[PDB]
């Protein structure tokens, strides 16, 4: 089996070296040794093969080798874009098989921090000729991945019917999220106006929108 | 442009069996070694099969006897023949390129195309296609709300793939009711409110659903 550590965590601007550890068998007996970086929700990427040789395109700041039956990646010059899974992978040694490590999650901290952009929809007619409705808000292009959301009624605030997402990884390698909320197409029409209000890093952003 | 596309997939009742296609572009399938790696829900990348350049094909233990690799070169197409599917067969499947080595017939074990990656799921489980909504205002923003689908994945593009600018696809929420929605949204200039017409297309290979919504604002 190979072997990586579940995390690690580099400085922008700086290095990292990843490392996965095999047997004899396999990285020590060959020099069939690749990585690949993953992005979330996106094809792997080959970044080393062979241990220590770029494939076509890849820049100089990509790194490999082994020594003994580990082998290790080393990324220097960390940008924001190097946040990513990382797999290792080997020939069998032993068989036509490729084993694969469990993947290395890396953070490149000291990162920029980015306040989000919120977008807040009204029910379209569509949905409420459909006897539904939702209100949708749209946060993007935030770092760190972490806010809060909140929701008024007029302006009181409101709990009941509010689903809200988790943050996910953007391919500017900023994050999104996305908060819900249902009500009747009576509670819509009925209302003054609802706003969807997001906090990051002690900023509030509000957005408001009304049936009229 | 160098690329493969995947086709094929679905969700499947445990025992049954599904293909998935790979199709190559710009070079051919018969003169490189090519292999198939899944990843399961939540999980890291793994091995499933390669075809060498003459047809023979190696498998990992957990799909001998039920998979089958092949190769249409008439078609410059890689399959997978999967049979008596089972619930932990569900994953992502992906192809992709060995360029093997320069003056033998042997891999070199790294792989630099990949498909897209097509989603197979071994489920019991009862499917619902999603309900597409526009969204309007009322830089700005226009685009459509994913609703009320089971189970994931639902994919999103914007004029059949000829729009990739200012396109946000968000990630799934689980509702109350444990069915899923998302939202994809166009970034344009306020001023291009100019009544532009927007498609966006939603597949839901799950429930063989697709929709074309058109979004006016």
């Amino acid at each position: 089996a190979l072997t990586q550590p579940p995390s690690a965590s580099g400085s922008l601007g700086q290095s990292i070296t990843i490392s996965c550890t095999g047997t004899r068998s396999d990285i020590g007996a060959y020099s069939y040794v690749s990585w690949y970086q993953q992005h979330p929700g996106k094809a792997p990427k080959v970044i080393i093969y062979e241990v220590n040789k770029r494939p076509s395109g890849v820049p100089d700041r990509f790194s490999g080798s082994k020594s003994g039956s580990t082998a290790s990646l080393t990324v220097s010059g960390l940008q924001a874009d190097d946040e990513s899974t990382y797999y290792c992978s080997s020939y069998a040694g032993d068989k036509n098989f490729v084993l694969f490590g469990g993947g290395t999650k890396l953070t490149v901290v000291g990162q920029p921090k980015a306040n989000p952009t919120v977008t807040l929809f009204p029910p379209s007619s569509e949905e409420l000729q459909a006897n539904k409705a939702t209100l949708v808000c749209l946060i993007s292009d935030f770092y760190p991945g972490a806010v809060t959301v909140a929701w008024k009624a007029d302006s009181s605030p409101v709990k009941a019917g509010v689903e809200t997402t988790t943050p996910s990884k953007q391919s500017n390698n900023k994050y999104a999220a996305s908060s819900y909320l249902s009500l009747t197409p009576e509670q819509w029409k009925s209302h003054r106006s609802y706003s969807c209000q997001v906090t990051h890093e002690g900023s509030t952003v509000e957005k408001t929108v009304a049936p009229t | 442009e160098v690329q493969l596309v995947e086709t094929g997939g679905g969700l499947i009742q445990p025992g049954g069996s599904v293909r998935l296609s790979c199709a190559a572009s710009e070079f051919t399938v018969g003169s490189n070694f090519m292999h198939w790696v899944r990843q399961a829900p939540g999980k890291g990348l793994e091995w499933v099969s390669v075809i060498f350049k003459g047809g023979t094909a190696y498998y990992a233990d957990s799909v001998r006897g039920r998979f089958v690799v092949s190769r249409d070169d008439s078609k410059n197409t890689l399959f997978l023949q999967m049979n008596s599917l089972r619930v932990d067969d569900t994953a992502v499947y992906f192809c992709a390129r060995d360029g093997g080595l320069r003056f033998l017939d042997w891999p070199r074990w790294g792989m630099d195309v990949w498909g897209q990656g097509t989603t197979v799921i071994v489920s019991s489980a009862s499917t619902k296609g999603p309900s597409v909504f526009p969204l309007a205002p009322s830089t700005a923003a226009l685009g459509c709300l994913v609703k009320d689908y089971f189970p994931e994945p639902v994919t999103v593009s914007w004029n059949s793939g000829a729009l990739t600018s200012g396109v946000h696809t968000f990630p799934a929420v689980l509702q109350s009711s444990g069915l899923y929605s998302l939202s994809s949204v166009v970034t344009v200039p306020s001023s291009s409110l100019g009544t532009q017409t927007y498609i966006c297309n939603v597949n839901h290979k799950p429930s063989n659903t697709k929709v074309d919504k058109k979004v006016e604002p």
